[PDB]
């Protein structure tokens, strides 16, 4: 924020922003598949049981 | 529509741009940093020097 001007000072802090906002959507991502196979095998255990 | 209208040194008439530091955009005149319009500069030395 505070070297560049403002015009261009967003056409920086978009860009990180957005590339933070594509970090946590991988991490978001990968957790959803992590839990569907948990889940997978959460219910093998409910049969086992 | 507004119209401002004013007369500065030339090497100043790049600090009336948006956010610029210096003597004109700060103790003078500022424009807002979220400006929407246009701004025009021609020189005047024979009429008013």
């Amino acid at each position: 924020f505070s070297r560049l001007d403002p015009p261009e000072a967003e056409v920086q802090i978009d860009r990180l922003i957005t590339g933070r906002l594509q970090s946590l959507q991988t991490y978001v991502t990968q957790q959803l598949i992590r839990a569907a196979e948990i889940r997978a095998s959460a219910n093998l255990a409910a049969t086992k049981m | 529509v507004y119209a401002d209208s004013f007369v500065i040194r030339g090497d100043e008439v790049r600090q009336i741009a948006p956010g610029q530091t210096g003597n004109i955009a700060d103790y003078n005149y500022k424009l807002p940093d979220d400006f929407t319009g246009c701004v025009i500069a021609w020189n005047s030395n024979k009429l008013d020097s």
